[PDB]
């Protein structure tokens, strides 16, 4: 049949070459040969045949058409009824995620997939058909139902069966719960996907991401930056090769440890080349950009990196996370230094100091009070910020009133066994 | 020894997950890892038989 | 999951948009042959119309009751009545401990339909009694529960929840801790008690994944209004705004998150214009509360609390228009909770300052020590009283 | 006696709306 050649590398050459009207008369072609027919000789035809396919998906240019036959896939899977359908649902998932076919379509394709792949096929079908749910429901932050759908698939087995491809759903369930700022849930399951790790049984695009979430517990949750740096080293070189916005997260996420730890000289050798160059974008220039403000200590530098640069710091939600940590940690440092004589400190003098707008720390001082991130009171009355001096004693009242809440327990008992006398 | 040990060591995946109570997802696995070191352990004529 | 009835029941009871609830209220009871139950049911949500049925008026906005939904009740009894006697007969034949107790439920429900709610809870103990696993003890309990929290009847609810809690550990049923965690949560607002539904509604979000109980999403939603009413800012930083519950839903929480959102933001005029929002969407959505006029006092309390902590002096102008609520109203709220000392603060109204004394100073922990000290004289002397004669 | 604050709900809600134009 089409595997690389007649009707299917027809369609290839027609979304390059000429417009997206050309490749609709094709593309029927296509999904009615899908449907029961196919390729059944697995001497080169056949995952040539899914592969050319997930090349016209994930080409992309996408539209509406290109979604319908997305769709196809699945009856085209069906079809092949043998063991080879699941290492060519491996190697395709990859285009998918780099290139979206289509984002709302490609969710519900799935949905569908996966009480296909629990009956027919193997374990081993079923388990990287999960990995594409949870990776495609988490960009477009619907992180319950990126979670629900995971958790359902470990639910059902675990008996006694681990794979590097079921460790991957695990994989990508931890980085859900990074974005929530939960780590419990996500070291539970790192645990497991590591050991099936060590040694390697993969390509590249698993080992990759093995590497890349246990970075991001490492590094912010944890707080170990040697440990959380060492694993992103990795993870870029494999994310490289086969993927794209994978790769860009990766590279921003190395300079990411090293601006926590405060040491500037990390991340301008990270910013250079290893392979850096041609995924480093505008937010290479984010992060170096934060890790000179955290290091001068100046507040507003960070303010305005984050307005400017914000899209693509906005779309990965692991990466907002992470920034927005940040953020709280170098609001309170460096304002302890300006308020510390205490008094009545004007707003307007420590802001000059601080390195910060006078509406922005007007702003900050207002939520700091609530919070008691530096146990003073902000008079808006005056235009003054007042710290708290030490008062004296609390103590002498604090004894009083413990002392008398423990007697009315008592005197509650007390009456009851007095009722016999009267 | 093997069951005692599949309950128990169910109880102590959950506490990490920040959960008081067992699921489902634990106890299987609680399974799968008492076994499998016990059949590693004792058998020793697989190294490339059965 | 019947927690779809009661958020049925709840709007209604502030006057507002009760319209259409009234309407989907009246075809429940089609289904379970609750024609009797229903008026019961209808006290709960007292303080508006719920008196029309087929039994009664046509005239108001409460729906009336269909010559169907009688019909039907006619057949459920009939039916819950032949299912006893046929649970019974069964019963002799096998094994004495499940079958039997599955009969008395029959009978317990069938009185419970026709509207004989001493009946219902005599038969209802009947059950709880027979041996059979702690496990299915719950199972049997956590059906009247529900019923219970219908009415809003204090004492079913106490009694249910309190026992079902014992269990768990000694039975060990671990499994049905899942239901019951919601369960408990339900208790908690039911009292007029928010602050414990604050610190229980959050933990129930975690250790719940599923078993036989309403959506996790569901919950994550009621959780934000329950931490929010009971927490003052530094607790609800932590718990909800960075923890994971509220995120991973994201969606159908915009009434919550934009409180959450203005708080952070901290311009009080838009956090005051969504708490009353919050108010009509979430908080009149729950029958809960024995006597509403706390919920109200609690919600206009901690907003207040915020914006007085956040600031020792403010302009009255500022303050004015930021709570949104009228001089006559601001007045004759802040007489009532300035006695309490959350807020802890005085108007100084020709000069223009919102001063606070400080819920954070000798002045405070002085207020406390006084109030409860002398209070303990008056103590002393009735119980010395007992004792000499 | 009975708290003047559930009068108050309803008359507090709408308040808010037109208040925060209305004065400043």
């Amino acid at each position: 049949m089409a595997a690389a050649a007649v009707v299917e590398f027809q369609r290839a050459q027609s979304l390059l070459s000429t417009d997206r009207e050309a490749s609709i008369d094709i593309l029927h072609s296509i999904v009615k040969r899908d449907i029961q027919e196919n390729d059944e000789e697995a001497v080169q035809v056949k995952e040539q045949s899914i592969l050319e396919l997930g090349s016209l998906l994930a080409k992309t240019g996408q539209a509406a058409e290109l979604g319908g036959l997305l769709k196809y896939v699945r009856p085209f899977l069906n079809s092949i009824s043998k063991a080879k359908a699941a290492r060519l649902v491996r190697s395709l998932l990859d285009l998918f995620l780099d290139m979206e076919a289509a984002t709302g379509q490609e969710v519900e394709l799935c949905l569908e997939c996966i009480e296909w792949a629990k009956s027919e096929k193997r374990t081993f079908l079923r388990q990287a058909l999960e990995a594409r749910l949870v990776s495609l429901y988490f960009d477009t932050k619907r992180y319950q139902e990126a979670l629900h759908l995971g958790s359902q698939l470990l639910r059902e087995l675990k008996k006694m069966d681990d794979k590097a491809l079921l460790v991957e759903v695990q994989l990508l369930e931890s980085k859900t719960y990074h974005a929530l700022s939960n780590l419990p849930k996500a070291r539970a399951a790192l645990t497991s996907a590591r050991t099936t790790a060590n040694a390697i049984y993969c390509p590249p695009k698993l080992q990759a991401t093995l590497d890349m979430q246990s970075g991001i517990i490492h590094a912010a949750e944890e707080k170990d930056w040697k440990t959380a740096y060492s694993y992103f080293y990795e993870a870029f070189e494999g994310y490289d090769s086969i993927d794209s916005p994978k790769a860009i997260t990766s590279l921003k996420y190395m300079l990411l440890c090293k601006i926590m730890l405060n040491t500037p000289e990390d991340v301008q050798a990270l910013v250079s080349g290893k392979l850096a160059l041609r995924y480093a974008g505008r937010q290479t220039e984010a992060l170096k950009c934060v890790a000179q403000a955290s290091k001068n200590r100046s507040l507003a530098d960070f303010e305005k990196a984050l307005t400017d640069y914000r899209a693509e710091l906005r779309d990965d939600p692991i990466i907002s996370t992470h920034l927005a940590k940040l953020y709280d940690n170098l609001l309170e440092q460096n304002l302890i230094r300006v308020i510390e004589p205490f008094s009545r400190v004007q707003i307007e003098h420590i802001s000059s100091l601080i390195k910060l707008s006078k509406a922005d720390v007007e702003r900050k001082l207002s939520q700091m009070i609530l919070d008691k991130k530096f146990h003073g009171i902000l008079d808006q009355g005056e235009g003054v910020l007042i710290i708290f001096d030490e008062p004296p004693v609390d103590k002498t009242y604090e004894a009083a009133l413990e002392t008398i809440q423990n007697m009315s327990k008592v005197v509650d008992s007390l009456y009851n066994k007095a009722k016999k006398l009267t | 020894a093997e069951v005692k040990g599949v309950c128990t060591e169910a109880g102590m995946y959950a506490l990490r997950e920040r959960r008081v109570h067992v699921t489902q997802e634990d106890f299987e696995m609680a399974v799968a890892k008492v076994m499998q070191k016990d059949s590693e352990k004792n058998m020793s004529i697989k190294k490339l038989w059965k | 999951m019947p927690l779809e009835n009661l958020e049925e029941e709840g709007l209604p009871k502030n006057p507002d948009l009760r319209i259409a609830q009234l309407r989907f209220l009246l075809s429940l009871p089609e289904h379970r042959g609750d024609t009797a139950v229903r008026e019961e049911l209808m006290a709960a949500v007292r303080e508006n119309n719920m008196a029309p049925y087929y039994e009664a008026l046509c005239k108001s906005l409460d729906w009336q009751m269909d010559m169907d939904l009688l019909s039907k009740m006619k057949k459920a009894n009939e039916e819950e009545l032949k299912r006893l006697d046929e649970e019974l007969e069964d019963a002799e034949k096998n094994l004495g401990e499940s079958e039997i107790r599955d009969a008395m439920m029959a009978k317990a429900e069938y009185l419970c339909q026709i509207g004989d709610k001493e009946g219902a809870l005599t038969a209802f103990r009947k059950t709880y009694d027979k041996t059979v696993a702690l496990g299915h003890r719950l199972d049997i309990v956590f059906y009247l529960l529900r019923i219970g929290l219908f009415y809003m009847d204090n004492d079913l609810i106490t009694r249910n929840t309190e026992k079902a809690k014992s269990l768990i550990e000694e039975g060990g049923d671990w499994d049905r801790r899942n239901r019951l965690k919601v369960y408990q949560g339900l208790y908690c607002v039911a009292i007029r008690d928010f602050k414990q539904a604050a610190e229980l509604f959050l933990d129930t979000v975690s250790t719940f994944t599923s078993y036989e109980l309403m959506d996790y999403k569901t919950f994550v939603t009621y959780t934000v209004y329950v931490s929010m009413i009971a927490l003052e800012r530094p607790d609800l930083r932590e718990k909800v705004i960075k923890g994971a519950e509220i995120l991973e839903v994201l969606h159908s929480l915009p009434a919550v998150r934009q409180y959450l959102f203005s708080l952070y933001e901290c311009r009080y005029s838009v956090f005051f214009q969504s708490l009353a929002v919050v108010e009509q969407e979430m908080k009149k959505d729950w029958l809960f509360a024995p006597h509403y006029r706390y919920y109200v006092r609690e919600m206009r309390i901690h907003a207040y609390s915020q914006l007085l902590e956040s600031y020792r002096s403010l302009t009255l102008g500022y303050m004015a228009e930021a709570f949104g609520v009228g001089v006559e109203f601001i007045d004759q709220e802040l007489s009532r909770f300035i006695a309490a000392g959350r807020l802890h603060c005085k108007i100084d109204k020709v000069n223009e300052i919102v001063e606070t004394n400080r819920p954070d100073s000798k002045n405070w922990q002085y207020q406390e020590t006084i109030k409860k000290g002398d209070l303990l004289l008056n103590r002393v002397q009735k119980l010395s009283r007992v004792i000499n004669m | 006696n009975v708290e003047d604050d559930f009068s108050n709900q309803l008359r507090a809600e709408l308040e808010k709306h037109g208040y925060k134009m209305e004065t400043s």
